[PDB]
């Protein structure tokens, strides 16, 4: 099995494959938005820290987390 | 409101994700991105009665076969999908049905046999063979195209009707 991150979104969850923990949170966000919404702005939040946008330029490793919420920027989880 | 947990299963590449996204978003997914697992929730009206569909889109990749237990236990109806141009995917249908039995003690769960990609001219799985398989299981057979949307609502809505009629 590959490594993957769980993304909780407004209408379900997506498991997003990652090759390694050096992937950036930006890459994970773009994959989750593409799959769930197709062609509004979004943030990712650590599951255990509501209402705070993760730094999209940081690595997955730096988050010390494997579950995130995908939240529309004009909304809440 | 009432929520129905539907699960889409079948071999790699048969079109489980394309079927799901055609239903949910009225869009055909052209590229192949292998699934690990994804869920999609949508409010729909079936036979004049509103409900919430919770569709679980699953991995064909055998690397993720261990997941089957969790989602087969709580799944309330199953689309068992093969592709009409992929005889191996048709052969694989039985394995999904048998795993559902390992956890439900029976296969007495709403299921539809789905022959997808029927927009393609080349077919290697005969219609009569798919019909006969569904008959041997006591379940409907529905031909679909996630590309043209042929049969897509029929496949998913048949599951909901079968749950409602238990
Ligand atoms: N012509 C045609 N192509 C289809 C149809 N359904 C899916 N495809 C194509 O087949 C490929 C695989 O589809 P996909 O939905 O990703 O298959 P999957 O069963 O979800 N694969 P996995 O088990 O790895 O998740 C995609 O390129 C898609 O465009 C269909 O009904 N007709
Ligand atoms: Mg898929």
């Amino acid at each position: 099995e590959s490594l993957f991150v769980r993304i909780n979104a407004a209408h379900g969850f997506s498991l997003i494959q990652v090759d390694n923990t050096k992937v950036t949170m930006k890459e994970i966000l773009l994959k989750a938005v593409k799959r769930r919404k197709g062609s509004p702005q979004y943030r990712l939040e650590k599951q255990s820290e509501p209402n705070v946008a993760v730094d999209l330029d940081s690595t997955l490793e730096s988050q010390s987390a494997w579950e995130f919420c995908l939240v529309r920027e004009n909304s809440s989880r | 409101m009432t929520e129905y947990k539907l699960v889409v299963v079948g071999a790699v590449g048969v079109g489980k994700s394309a079927l799901t996204i055609q239903l949910i978003q009225n869009h055909f997914v052209d590229e192949y991105d292998p699934t690990i697992e994804d869920s999609y929730r949508k409010q729909v009206v079936i036979d004049g009665e509103t409900c919430l569909l919770d569709i679980l889109d699953t991995a064909g990749q055998e690397e993720y076969s261990a997941m089957r237990d969790q989602y087969m236990r709580t799944g309330e109806g199953f689309l068992c999908v093969f592709a009409i141009n992929n005889t191996k995917s048709f052969e694989d249908i039985h394995q999904y049905r048998e795993q559902i039995k390992r956890v439900k003690d029976s296969d007495d769960v709403p299921m539809v046999l789905v022959g997808n990609k029927c927009d393609l001219a080349a077919r290697t799985v005969e219609s009569r063979q798919a019909q006969d398989l569904a008959r041997s299981y006591g379940i409907p057979y529905i031909e679909t195209s996630a590309k043209t949307r042929q049969g897509v609502e029929d496949a998913f809505y048949t599951l909901v009707r079968e749950i409602r009629q238990h």
